[PDB]
RNA sequence: AAAAAUGUGAUCUUGCUUGUAAAUACAAUUUUGAGAGGUUAAUAAAUUACAAGUAGUGCUAUUUUUGUAUUUAGGUUAGCUAUUUAGCUUUACGU
């Protein structure tokens, strides 16, 4: 959790296309509890763009 | 324009040769027993050994310039079966896959006029 | 172009979405077809599911199992592992998952690349148990191509299984990660590293 | 890799002990009048556009 | 290894005959259950490395301006099979 866990996240997360939260503990590793926060947090224009539903998969997404 | 080395194959049981020679034969060349190619020990006249081991004579034959082929088949043959057993056939399949040109094929099996007493004993050979 | 206006608003973005339009309103079965001539014949490209559940009476007649839909021989498999035994609704609430996972990764027609995973998954060249003896060869014979796809969906369901089996990865994130690498097959995947392996056991026996 | 795709005509009989073999002619598709008899494992019938990049092997009948 | 430039009977660097200084670690399970009489016969690999006899080529060869450095790096065997454009084990050799 310090930081650089969260500034490798939102400037890597944008156009970063196809995520999740297995996406997070196979690229940024550790944690899952937390990662479905630093994602969805906003969702400022220049986050990601969803085509996600319910809990029971969460499939997000490109602002673009 | 061609050149014939003869054969110079036999397959009783347990065990079959593939057997290059010149077309007299008081020379000799790539000689390949069945055992050769497979140990298990076990199967030593198999329709495989002759197979891979007719491939060693047109490796040893296509080596020293034998384009092509006449050729010869041997039962045991003698007193013996005069049944070819396995050998001679997937090797007569296996001689013509390797390139070899064919000529003249016959058996030779050795045929006695009787004589030579088999073995076995009267009441015979029994499980 | 035109909003039926019925107190019950019946919507009118799944009416423009599949009034203009059949087929399941997020893929377009519309320009997606097959590839190979042998699997046309035997794998339906679809009727009409507008959902990926049809009574469902394949196994009586002795063929129909051909008729039945590919997406609904295959939700079919995922049937198990035993313990879900039964359960179709958590197998469609799984591969109504898989279809936009393919979409989302590639950019693809994903409905064909479902179907791509077809036909190039399945085992030609095949063996069979030749009684034979104690010790005997699978004569090796090339399957109907009938049986082929019983087997080209059977296989890519015992090794997507595994992928969530202790797994960060939720079958959705490994079903759709071997069957984009199934087709590109690669041997990333099971198939194309079993499918071919059963050629290479018979390549031989042969 | 050459594959020749040659289509089932005449399904013969039964065979294999556990009746995992039909016999069966082929026409080839892609050639007609060649009509060669192979060997398959399925559950058959007239019209199963056979597979085989074996072109020829020709097969004979295994109990 | 990028830059110059003092030179050393004008200058640099491709191996061939020798013979030796030294790495494969071992420990732990497992071997008859504590504790060593015989990792018995076998044995070394060619590896860094340097000098004779020099097919090379006169054999050793410097000062001083660079960028933390600019250089290039990453992959290699052996055995089964009638799956022989493929299946099966994976550095064995009494374990």
């Amino acid at each position: 959790l310090d930081q650089e866990k969260y500034d490798r996240i939102l400037k890597e997360v944008p156009t970063y296309r196809y995520v999740s939260v297995s996406v997070l503990v196979d690229r940024l590793k550790i944690g899952g509890s937390l990662a479905r926060i630093a994602l969805r947090h906003l969702e400022k224009e220049g986050i990601i763009k969803p085509v996600s539903k319910h809990s029971k998969q969460a499939i997000y997404t490109r602002a673009t | 324009s061609q050149v014939f080395g003869v054969a110079r194959i036999y397959a009783s049981f347990n065990d079959t040769f593939v057997h290059v020679t010149d077309l007299s034969g008081k020379e000799t060349i790539a000689r390949v027993t069945g055992g050769m190619k497979v140990k298990a020990d076990r199967d030593e006249s198999s329709p495989y050994a002759a197979m891979l081991a007719a491939q060693d004579v047109a490796a040893k034959c296509k080596e020293v310039g034998i384009t092509a082929v006449h050729v010869k088949i041997r039962a045991t043959g003698g007193t013996r079966t005069k049944t070819p057993g396995p050998g001679g056939q997937a090797a007569l399949r296996a001689l013509a896959r390797s390139g070899l040109r064919i000529g003249r094929i016959e058996d030779v099996t050795p045929v006695p006029s009787d004589s030579t007493r088999k073995k076995g004993g009267r009441r015979g050979r029994r499980l | 172009f035109t909003p039926v206006v019925l107190a019950t608003p019946i919507p009118e973005e799944v009416q423009q979405a599949q009034t203009e339009i059949k087929l399941f309103n997020k893929w377009s079965f519309e320009e997606v077809e097959v590839k190979d001539a042998s699997l046309v014949d035997y794998v339906q490209v679809a009727q009409p599911i507008f959902v990926a559940h049809t009574a469902g009476r394949y196994a009586n007649k002795r063929f129909r199992k051909a008729q039945c839909p590919i997406i609904e021989r295959l939700t079919n498999s995922l049937m198990m592992n035993g313990r879900n035994n039964g359960k179709k609704l958590k197998a469609v609430r799984i591969i109504k998952h898989t279809l936009d996972i393919i979409n989302v990764l590639t950019d693809q027609n994903p409905i064909q690349v479902v179907v791509d995973a077809i036909t190039n998954t399945g085992p030609r060249e095949d063996t069979t148990r030749v009684g034979g003896g104690g010790a005997a060869r699978r004569q090796a014979v090339d399957v109907s191509p009938l049986r082929r796809v019983n087997q080209a969906i059977a296989l890519l369901t015992i090794g997507a299984r595994e992928a969530a089996f202790r797994n960060i990865k939720t079958i959705a994130e490994t079903l759709a990660e071997e069957l984009i690498n199934a087709a590109k097959g690669s041997s990333t995947s099971y198939a194309i590293k079993k499918k071919d392996e059963l050629e290479r056991v018979a390549k031989s026996n042969r | 890799t050459p594959v020749t795709l040659a289509k089932v005509i005449k399904v013969l009989g039964r065979t294999g002990s556990r009746g995992g073999v039909t016999q069966v002619r082929v026409e080839f598709l892609e050639d007609t009048s060649r009509t060669i008899v192979r060997n398959v494992k399925g559950p058959v019938r007239e019209n199963d556009i056979l597979v085989l990049m074996e072109s020829e092997r020709e097969a004979r009948r295994l109990r």
